[PDB]
């Protein structure tokens, strides 16, 4: 075997010398073998010298200089297809559950081209949520991508999960959810949510995989673990011709960690301190989720936004290869207005009248005129209060406010935090509610009879309960 | 020989140092062992740097490379009508090999004061926004610029798709032949605009080159320059050419990314300092020849994406410094279903005015001048106050003009079928006409125009001017027709 | 010998340069010769990379460094209960040398996704507004987060001297060990809180880690890390610790300093990159774990400072991001005297709702919602006139809350104490009390419900739960009280 002394260590980032005629490729992974295990190193550059510079998918803590490293003579490959489903993997496809080898016939390489261009296919169905707010203004698109843009704390992984809840039974083929970077009792409570709800069963058929490199992760594998998800997801899609969801948790994650490992690697940092490839890292991650002739490939992707600045370098690149977005703003969760969802920055590729039908597109950009003529209003409503608008003003910013309020709702998967049970809104019957209201038909009912239910005809019953209270 | 060969030291980051290659040329092509190409920027006292269109994966330190002997140049010729090609000119479609008529280096130096000549005939798009308001002439650079689906490939597309009226005749003079330049784009949004064109019969004169988000930063900064080259063989053969770059933002992002690798300090907002250099060197490229120099031209249409609609942006207003015109595409009035959301007082042509069709300008007259002072008259009345004289008429005509201005996707109208409707428009018959018909007014119209007065549009089209007389009897046809709807 | 000992060949900035100590491991612990001791940061094929934790004054050119061996670790074990230690584990306050069942590495990683299990055992903390609204469970991360003197550490301590009531006792389970970290807090401060700690006896169950604001930089990194080594002792042996983070953004401060004198390349606000890697590999380490692990587990709690209030900012949304909830002290509640100043609205335990005391689940309810309702319709009846009866019986009942919640320093409460009052709150039988009788109310109430009621106290804290008998008789003697009151 190829065999090379470390000749360096900082932090994630080890030099090996192989001190013979043939080295490792670029991507090629190495082992080094530890006092529990095994380090595994992948290969990011050639110095020169017959040393190449590489990354450590776990800590390199007692690595000690002339340390004996092994090539493995490939990329980091990962198991695949039906043997992964109902189980966990770390992102060098090791089983991080207690059920032992995964024993697939197939490992696959986690890095790959995207789909060629003869394989390329596009859909627009519109994906029923049950998201008042998303299925009225930002309708997902099957076989599409779909984002989640928030802050910390402002709700995208209670989103997620109700995301999961309402859609992923539902949906006819398998699912794979990837954690990148978020928190290990996140991940934990997942998996007991999937065993309860029965889509994991240790005794029978699962319908997803689960692939975690969470925020307890060296940057190396938080960087890779996205990867390995993807190529679980890739690899149903095209050998199985199976419709895959593809969730990731943080995808935000990824890049902050090709930054990290930039920092070490030594590149002069583009922005903010990113990398530089900051745009063809996620170029490249991101081209391999597309749909294509075999199958559908849907994925919501939520994406950490830092110190809520959408101006960052990885919300905005983010923003070019997404069909749907949908941002949750602070301001609007510190309102009470839960799902936290901006009617007004989300936006969807779907929201087209030859897609949704006229009437949807009416209802919603009328909202949406709403909406903006109220927010263009509420610095003046501020200083000098309501009383200063014109009639029609005060009529619009009255609607409006009832428009708003009414785009929340009750998640199933949050009521320990309202109370309120969990409530499912057909599309049709979004779209007759806010189209009803629209039409001032409900104009004398009070606001809060409009907050936080279940559509139109809750309003109505929750007005008559506060009506006779 | 380590003259014309030699060997790789080190490599990654899509970069490369080789030792040796000591007769290179500066920006020549080199092929490695494992046969990806690369581009000789950098030539150093002891070493080469060469930067990678492919990924760096398969070269090795000790890869023996060799050099080409040309700098980097592209097929050129007619035989790219019709194909799917990447930023080196290779087919993507997965048809067969190309046929070229030569090649042609991707950096040349644009032409000079002396062979140009003045802009004078138009690239005719059928949006009647473009026709009638920002005339575009053969040889003319307008910038598209505005918002994320604003509707900017709309307008490029539907400029592309009108050429099909000329693209079947036997007047190479008035046959315009596209190229389109995928840059930072999804494969998926590009081959759907393939397909789109397939639909359209557009492939046949069209070519589109593609470096997608999936490729490596040098291929997307060297694909506009590629493209060019393409339409410059035209240009220069003495047919004429007109040259779409769906985004130039994404290729100035490519730059950024390729010059912080080649460790070159950036500038302001962090691009490097010669992103100027790149587009004005690309966009200038543009030209209309003169007879001398056998009166081809090449016309460009940069795409830009504002942020918020900030204009002000370093991006936007180093394009618009070189673009002669812009059209500017508004969130608010696309948004508003006002499609395709050109906003009149923002976009101005620089030098299409001379290229303008002269019927299509004699029934406009003042109609550009006339939208904006609509569009402040508009914003004041909203404020509910009182409308008397002028004002309400104003807001009369100016609300049927807009709504005539908004028109389908995939479906631009002949100028001779532009001319009358401006005539009604702007002569003011629609003021008897509601708003909500409009639309039905222009299908109408049109069809009682092409089946009781076709002379009217034959003189019209092959005039392409109006007489006294021509005018008089779209006069009269247009006043019968209103006087029946 | 180069293999076990090396030459220093420069000193600055905090770092050494050393030759030699070829077996050395990364991140093993070095002694230079002057006795200073330094960690080995970075290996490099000529030299090593040290991080001295102390002054570069005890490190010269040309003095011997030793290999120690072994990876920086800490002792750990119940030796340590009582004492104060440096964030290397000497101890600092001289009551002798330290006691230790081992060592234990700083940086190790934290329990997966297998180990763990859901919180299910409350962290009591004695305080109405924490224990009623943001419930804490064991093994949770509970982010305190406030501006600049707004009642951190007061939360903080009060909830360490709770734990008495237990720690006393002997049921193993219910016992909680302390541990608190002191980041850049003046040395003063440290001997005042510990001997606050002293002479209310918290002290024999609690230790104290300090790396106070003259310790170097390394030393206030270090320092947490090492803390929470000997919180996993706890964790590990099966028994509970609660860790307090007394500062998280003075460690990120000291790792902005430790990173820039790197030459890191500086990212938003000038933090390294992987600030939020340095924070998170360590509240990672707080976790419940599995009955297969021994049950054991360890709680945090960081503390964060933010200038202005700013929530937004990068470190506390850094951590915010990490944490299982917040809460957040509003400096406009704490100089209007509400203490401890717990904005409802803001805070939330997003996991510990599942480890509140079932009584307190009871009687709290929707509490928490009527709270944050209450502060919105105060906020517009300030100056709304002609309230009505639904607003008004809102801010009688909310002033009434507000009031009960408020608490003096160093004055936990049992849970068998919290809910009569949460009970009377939340039933409005205060609402006839004068809303300055309601401290009265408070202490008087109690004494009442201890000396006659004493079975109904006992019950409640021995079976943690209310039956509908016992409500019914905590109903007869509130009602009875409030009959007298
Ligand atoms: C430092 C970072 C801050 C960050 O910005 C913030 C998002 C964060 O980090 N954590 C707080 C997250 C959740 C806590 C909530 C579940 C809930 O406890 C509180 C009281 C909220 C407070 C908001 C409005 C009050 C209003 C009366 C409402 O209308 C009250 C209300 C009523 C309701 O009916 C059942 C349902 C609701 O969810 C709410 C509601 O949202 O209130
Ligand atoms: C992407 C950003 C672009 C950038 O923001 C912009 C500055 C830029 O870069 N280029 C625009 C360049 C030329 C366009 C003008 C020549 C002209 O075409 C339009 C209609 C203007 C529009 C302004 C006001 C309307 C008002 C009724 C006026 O008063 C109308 C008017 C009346 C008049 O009387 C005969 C003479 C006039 O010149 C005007 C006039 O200037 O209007
Ligand atoms: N005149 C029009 N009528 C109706 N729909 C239109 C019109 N012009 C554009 N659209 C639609 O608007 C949406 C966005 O426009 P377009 O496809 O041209 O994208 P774009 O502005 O180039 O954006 P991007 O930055 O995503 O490339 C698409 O659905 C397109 O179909
Ligand atoms: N419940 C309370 N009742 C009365 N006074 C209180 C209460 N809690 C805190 N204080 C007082 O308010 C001030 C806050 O002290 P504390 O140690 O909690 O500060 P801190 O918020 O940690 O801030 P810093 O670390 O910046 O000094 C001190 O005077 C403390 O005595
Ligand atoms: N739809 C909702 N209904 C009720 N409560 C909600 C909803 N969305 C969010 N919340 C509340 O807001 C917080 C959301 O936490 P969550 O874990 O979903 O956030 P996040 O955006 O994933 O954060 P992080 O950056 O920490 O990963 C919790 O307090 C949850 O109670
Ligand atoms: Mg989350
Ligand atoms: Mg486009
Ligand atoms: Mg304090």
């Amino acid at each position: 075997p190829i065999t090379g002394k470390v000749t360096a260590v900082i932090g994630a980032i080890v030099d090996v010398h192989f001190e013979q005629s043939e080295l490792p490729a670029i991507l090629n992974a190495l082992e080094i073998k530890t006092p529990q295990g095994k380090l595994v190193l992948e290969v990011a550059q050639h110095l020169g010298e017959n040393t190449v510079r590489t990354i450590a998918m776990d800590g390199t803590e007692g690595l000690v200089r002339g340390e004996k490293v092994l090539d493995t003579g490939g990329p980091i490959s990962v198991p695949v297809g039906r043997e992964t489903l109902g189980r966990i993997i770390n992102v060098i496809g090791e089983p991080i559950d207690e059920r032992g080898p995964i024993k697939s016939k197939l490992r696959k390489p986690i890095h790959a081209d995207p789909p060629s261009f003869a394989e390329q296919s596009t859909s627009a169905e519109i994906l029923e949520t049950g998201i008042k707010v998303v299925d009225l203004l930002a309708p997902y698109a099957r076989g599409g991508k779909i984002g989640l843009f928030g802050g910390a704390g402002v709700g995208k992984t209670v989103f997620i999960q109700e995301l999961i809840n309402n859609i992923a039974k539902a949906h006819g083929g398998f699912s794979v959810f990837t954690g990148v970077g978020e928190r290990t009792r996140e991940g934990n409570d997942l998996y007991r949510e999937m065993k309860e709800t029965g889509v994991i069963n240790l005794e029978g058929e699962s319908k997803v995989a689960l692939v975690f490199g969470q925020m307890n992760e060296p940057p190396g594998a938080r960087a890779r673990v996205a990867l390995t998800g993807l190529t679980i997801a890739e690899y149903f899609r095209d050998e199985e011709g199976q419709d895959v969801l593809l969730f990731i948790d943080n995808i935000f994650r990824f890049t902050q960690a090709g930054s990290e490992v930039s920092a070490l690697l030594g590149r002069i940092p583009s922005a903010v301190g990113y990398q530089p490839t900051l745009a063809t890292d996620m170029g490249l991650l991101q081209e391999r989720i597309t749909t294509t002739k075999k199958g559908s490939v849907t994925s919501v992707q939520a994406v950490y936004v830092p110190a809520d600045d959408l101006t960052d370098p990885a919300p905005a690149t983010t923003f070019a290869h997404l069909d749907a977005t949908t941002v949750l703003s602070r301001g609007i969760s510190e309102l009470g207005i839960y799902p936290a969802v901006d009617p007004l920055d989300s936006k969807s590729r779907l929201l087209d009248a030859a897609v949704v039908g006229q009437e949807h597109y009416d209802v919603a950009s009328k909202v949406q005129e709403t909406l903006q003529t109220y927010k263009s209003l509420q610095d003046i409503i501020a200083i000098l209060g309501m009383d200063e608008l014109s009639e029609q003003d005060k009529l619009t910013v009255e609607r409006a406010r009832k428009i708003q309020r009414f785009l929340s709702q009750p998640f199933a998967v949050a009521e320990v935090f309202t109370g309120i049970p969990g409530k499912l809104v057909r599309l049709k019957d979004t779209v007759a509610s806010f189209k009803a209201v629209l039409e001032g038909k409900y104009d004398n009912i009070p606001e809060h009879a409009f907050y936080m239910v279940g559509g139109i005809e809750d309003v109505v019953a929750k007005a008559e309960k506060l009506a006779a209270e | 020989n380590l003259n014309e060969t030699g060997r790789v030291l080190a490599v990654g980051d899509g970069i490369a140092r080789v030792f040796g290659l000591n007769n290179i040329q500066a920006e020549e092509l080199v092929e490695f062992s494992s046969g990806v190409k690369g581009m000789a920027l950098n030539l150093e006292p002891g070493q080469v740097g060469i930067v990678l269109f492919g990924s760096d994966r398969l070269v090795k330190e000790g890869e023996l490379v060799k050099r080409t002997g040309n700098i980097v140049d592209v097929p050129v010729g007619p035989g790219l009508l019709g194909r799917v090609v990447d930023a080196l000119g290779n087919p993507i479609d997965g048809k067969g090999p190309i046929d070229a008529a030569g090649r042609s280096r991707a950096q040349v130096k644009a032409p000079g004061i002396l062979p140009r000549r003045s802009v004078h005939e138009p690239v005719q798009t059928g949006l009647k926004a473009v026709d009638a308001l920002v005339p575009i002439g053969r040889g003319q650079r307008e910038l598209i610029i505005g918002d994320r689906q604003t509707g900017k490939t709309a307008v490029a597309l539907d400029t592309i798709l009108n050429q099909k009226r000329w693209n079947n005749g036997s007047d190479e003079s008035k046959k315009l032949y596209c190229v389109y330049v995928a840059v930072g784009q999804k494969r998926s949004t590009v081959a759907q605009l393939v397909q789109t064109l397939e639909q359209h019969d557009a492939m046949k004169y069209s070519i589109i080159v593609a470096a997608t988000a999936s490729e490596a930063a040098p291929l997307q900064y060297l694909a506009p320059f590629t493209a060019a080259s393409i339409g410059e063989w035209f240009r220069d053969n003495g047919k004429h050419a007109l040259i779409v770059y769906d985004d130039l933002s994404k290729q100035a992002v490519a730059y950024r990314q390729l010059s912080l690798l080649l460790r070159r300090p950036p500038g302001r907002e962090a691009y490097p300092g010669d992103v100027f250099y790149l587009h004005s060197r690309l966009l200038e490229r543009a030209a209309k020849l003169s007879e001398k120099e056998g009166s081809g031209s090449l016309t460009a249409l940069p795409v830009i994406e504002t942020q918020g609609g900030d204009v002000s942006a370093y991006i936007p207003t180093n394009v618009i410094s070189i673009t002669d015109g812009q059209i500017f595409l508004e969130a608010e009035l696309f948004y508003k279903g006002i499609r395709p959301a050109i906003n009149v007082g923002l976009s101005v042509s620089r030098v299409g005015s001379a290229a303008q069709v002269k019927a299509l300008k004699q029934v406009a007259g003042s109609l550009k001048l006339f939208l904006a002072q609509y569009r402040e008259v508009a914003a004041f009345a909203q404020f509910g106050s009182d409308l008397d004289a002028s004002t309400k008429q104003t807001l009369v005509r100016g609300e049927r003009l807009t709504q005539l201005l908004k028109q389908n996707q995939y479906s631009p109208l002949a100028t001779e079928e532009q001319v009358p409707l401006i005539y009604a428009g702007v002569n003011g018959h629609l003021d008897g006409i509601e708003l909500s018909r409009i639309g039905e007014f222009e299908s109408s119209f049109l069809s009682y125009l092409k089946s009781n007065h076709n002379e009217l549009l034959t003189e019209i089209r092959e005039k392409g001017e109006l007489s006294k007389e021509l005018l008089a009897s779209l006069k009269s046809a247009t006043e019968s027709f209103v006087a029946t709807f």
